[PDB]
Formats: structure tokens, sequence, C-alpha cells
């Protein structure tokens, strides 16, 4: 797949069309039989995998190749959701990145690499639990909200546990709904169960994002609405000197 | 007049939005920073 | 809701249950249900329409007779489910008979 | 009757047969088998909480392991109320709110 079709495949970040596989652990190249089934051995002394491939399979090793853990075997594109749990989070940030401004590049635009950065940021934003603090241990949770209770159940106020968290590879529109705010998940389709699940719990919001804060059309947290600036006050020098007469009296 | 515009403090749409939610029971009661409950009504 | 929020602090298997609970029939026997049925009673869980009028009220299904005929049972007697009280009428329920206005004294 | 004497045997409602000379006691318990909104109101308004936070605390460390997801989206449900402060009874109104006139004009 290519054009636009491949920018959502990345962004959705969704098992492509083409899955090309992926070796799960480094060690040697062992290709058999070209004619009734063709297969991909990676085997080292210990470990030895066994990949089926479908014969129409474009690969690109010969024989006896050695090889690197999670290194593409097969030709095509990775599962990004393969890549994470073989190769890290940090690692498949650098891979979506990269691919997509392929398509960019490849048909002629320029634009900075450092904008796609923001957005695949947010593609992995979030975590799910292993052994809890204080909730269930199937949730899904924003990546520092548990970082209060983490490195802080450990800075001052020790005990308990620091919460051991996995990594997830959530798709642009799906790290869309799941936001702390109430407010802005409403918008979306189903409207009554956040509604629903928010009023059940003590839900407060913050207004942190954009959205949420112009469906109560109050007023942008960003730019002339950004607390770092937004308190800037003005005087004048008599008008100065009309505060050095009048406040200690 | 020839006077600035406004300011307008607190918008419409949101005594709008506090109120449709509680004709549907539902509290929403508002907070400002050190979190103490703050009122956008009084009219 | 997707899920049933109400319909799970009370366990009342998903809706249906819960849903009954107004409507479609059937009652629940909220608190401190003290009776027999197949099984003691049931407590925090639901219960028909004719299962309350047997438990509370009373089962009293009369049987009623047509004129000329002569009754089977005597004056006290304990009539079972599948006995007989007339050449006409049967018991459904398992109970004592008596003689509701006669007709041949 | 009869003084210190005569016992009854079952849980019932009573007769008086002054013509037959017979007390009788007929098979139905005191239940409070209510029903409608009242009913699962009710149902709610009794029932301890942080109990109900042991029960499924509890039932994590002794489980038949078969279905384990289902006791879990329990627990979420409870917890969430049970630290927002939302008194669980309030899913059944007692006074329907009325919006402005000039909202819906």
């Amino acid at each position: 797949t290519q054009g636009l079709p491949r920018v959502i495949e990345l962004f959705e970040a969704r098992r492509p069309k083409a899955k090309a596989v992926i070796s799960e652990i480094d060690g040697v190249v062992r290709i058999e039989e070209g004619e009734d089934r063709l297969s991909v051995f990676v085997e080292s002394e210990g470990f030895s995998k066994e990949y089926k491939l479908p014969k129409d399979a474009r690969l690109l090793v010969k024989d006896g190749d050695y090889v690197e853990a999670g290194q593409p075997l097969t030709r095509g594109a990775i599962d990004p959701h393969q890549l994470l749990e073989a190769k890290g989070p940090e690692a498949v940030e650098r891979y979506l990145v990269d691919e997509i401004q392929k398509v960019y590049r490849a048909q002629g635009v320029k634009l900075h690499d450092k904008h796609i950065e923001i957005v695949v940021r947010q593609m992995l934003k979030y975590v799910e639990v292993t052994d809890p603090g204080d909730s269930r241990l199937l949730e899904g949770q924003v990546l520092e909200k548990w970082d209060v209770e983490a490195l802080n159940e450990r800075l001052i106020a020790e005990g308990k546990v620091p919460v051991a968290w996995k990594p997830l590879l959530m798709g642009v529109t799906k790290s869309a709904l799941s936001t702390k705010s109430w407010l802005s998940a409403a918008s979306f389709q189903n409207t009554t169960h956040v509604l629903t699940e928010a009023a059940i719990a003590g839900k407060k919001d913050e207004l942190i994002g954009l959205k949420e804060n112009v469906i109560l059309g109050r007023l942008i947290p960003a730019g002339t609405g950004s607390d770092f600036v937004r308190f800037t006050q003005v005087v004048d020098q008599r008008t100065l000197k009309a505060i050095e007469e009048a406040r200690k009296e | 007049k020839g006077e600035d515009v406004p300011e307008p403090s607190v918008p419409e749409s949101f005594r709008v939005l506090v109120k449709e939610l509680q004709a549907l029971a539902l509290d929403v009661q508002t907070l400002d920073e050190k979190d103490n409950p703050v009122d956008i009504f009084e009219g | 809701d997707v899920p049933s929020k109400i319909g799970t602090l009370l366990d009342l298997s998903a809706t249906e249950l819960e849903q009954v609970l107004y409507f479609n029939k059937y009652i629940v026997l909220d608190p401190k249900g003290a009776v027999l049925d197949g099984v003691p009673v049931e407590k925090r869980q639901l219960l028909t329409d004719e299962e309350y009028r047997e438990l509370r009220y009373g089962k009293q299904e009369t049987y009623p007779l047509p004129a000329g005929v002569d009754a089977l049972v005597k004056d006290g007697e304990e009539v079972v489910k599948g006995q007989e009280l007339a050449p006409g009428v049967v018991s459904r329920m398992d109970g004592v008979a008596l003689y509701r206005f006669p007709r041949r004294v | 009757a009869d003084g210190g004497k005569v016992k009854s045997e079952i849980y019932g409602r009573v007769e008086v047969d002054l013509v037959r000379n017979v007390v009788r006691v007929v098979e139905s318990y005191d239940i409070d088998a209510r029903m409608g909104a009242e009913a699962i109101q009710e149902l709610l308004k009794e029932l301890d909480l942080e109990k109900l936070e042991r029960e499924l605390l509890e039932e994590m460390k002794h489980p038949s392991r078969a279905r384990r997801a289902k006791a879990r989206k329990r627990l979420e449900v409870v917890r969430a109320f049970l630290d927002s402060g939302n008194r669980p009874e309030w899913m059944i109104l007692e006074a329907v709110p009325v919006l402005p006139p000039d909202l819906r004009p």
C-alpha cells in the first residue's frame, strides 16, 4: 500500500496489508524448500524460530545470513504492533515517523519531522497495568497520570507499590477517545456512556486541552489564553508614581 | 456608545450547559484553583 | 446503559431481571423473604405474578360445580394435586376442601 | 387456643371458624415483596459499600478462576462509586427537575 491510504494505515496503527515477517529473536538464517511450502528459520544454539512464508513471499535474505531481533525478513510493511513488543516503544516511534515522511517525501512534500513526532507521541500516551497500587490490574491509564504514582510513592510517602505498567500502541483515533476529559469524550458518538461512567465517579475535568474549553465556550488555554502570558499587566510611568504616593499612608 | 466592546465574563453557552445537565439530575459543579465550589450563575 | 450500571450493584442477572421489575409482571422478594416455593425464599431475587399470590395473599382457587351433580370430597379433607375434587372439576393445588353454598341439605 | 395448649406448627395467616369450631392456618408467610422502582430503590438503599469492597477484594484470592472477569467488572463500578461519594440511591429520582421555559421556547 502507498499514498494516502498508507498515511492512515500508519496513524491508525493497524496490521498493514502485506504483513512482512520480522524475526522475534536474533540468530542465523535457514531457508528451506522453494516448492511445496516455503519457510525461513531463524536459529541459534538454544532458540530456533520457524516462519512459514506464503511462497509469493518476496523475502530478501539469502541462506546462512546473520540477523538481528525485530529486523524485517520478508519485505513490505512492519506490523507496528509486532514491532513495539519486540523492539520497544522508542524504537516503534522512530519507525512510524520515518515511514510516514516516506510517503509525503516520495510524492513530493517537505514538512518537518518534529510535526509527525508530536502526533506519534500521543499514539503512545497510554499504558496498561501489571500489579496495581490503588486500582484494578486491567485499566488503561495516561502515562503521566501514573507517573506521580510511580516515583512519588517513593520520593516522599514511600510504600505500597510504584505501580508496574506496560506500554500500549493506541491508534491515533483510539488514542483520541481515551481522554481524561468527559467534556470532549462526550462530543463523540456514544455520549450517554461517557456521561454515565463519568458521573458515577467524582470525575473532574481540569479542562487541560482545547476542544473541551471550546465546548463550554471558555477562553482557549493557548496563546493569549495561556496562563503563562494571560496574567501580564501594564502600567504607566506617571501611573507608577501614583502608587509611590499611595501605598504608605 | 464608543466603548471597547464587552469582555463576556461568563459565556452563556457555559450556563446553558450546566443546566441542560441538571434537568437530567447529574450535579455538575464548578471549582476554582485551590478547589472550592465557585458558582457561575447568581442571576 | 451498555453494561447496566444499576443492574451491576445488585447482580440482577444483567437485565430482563432488572427490566421486568416494573412492567413485565414479576416482583422482587425485597427484604427478609421467609417462605417456601420449590426450595426456600430466594431473598435478593425475582418472583412471578402468581408466586406472590401463593406466598402472602394465599392461593384460594375456586372450584365451581355444575348444578345437579354431586361432588366427591367430604368436609374435613386434605386434597392433593392430581386428586379429583368432583366428577366435574379437579384440584390444581394441594389443599383442604369445604362446602361454599350448598344445594341439598 | 385453649390457653397454653394447641400450638401452631406453620407460618400462616389465620382463620377462625366458629361454625366448624376449628381454627385454620393458611400457608402464607409475611414476606415483603414490594415491586416497581421503589423495590430496586429500597434494595440499593440497604447496601453496605466498603463491605462489598471486601467481598470482592476477597474475591481475588480464593476464586474458582473460570469467569473471574465478571466479578472484576463489578468492582470497577463499586470502587468508582465508593470513592466518589455518590449514594447509589440517587439513581432513582424522588424529584424530577424542570428545565426553565426559554431554554426550550
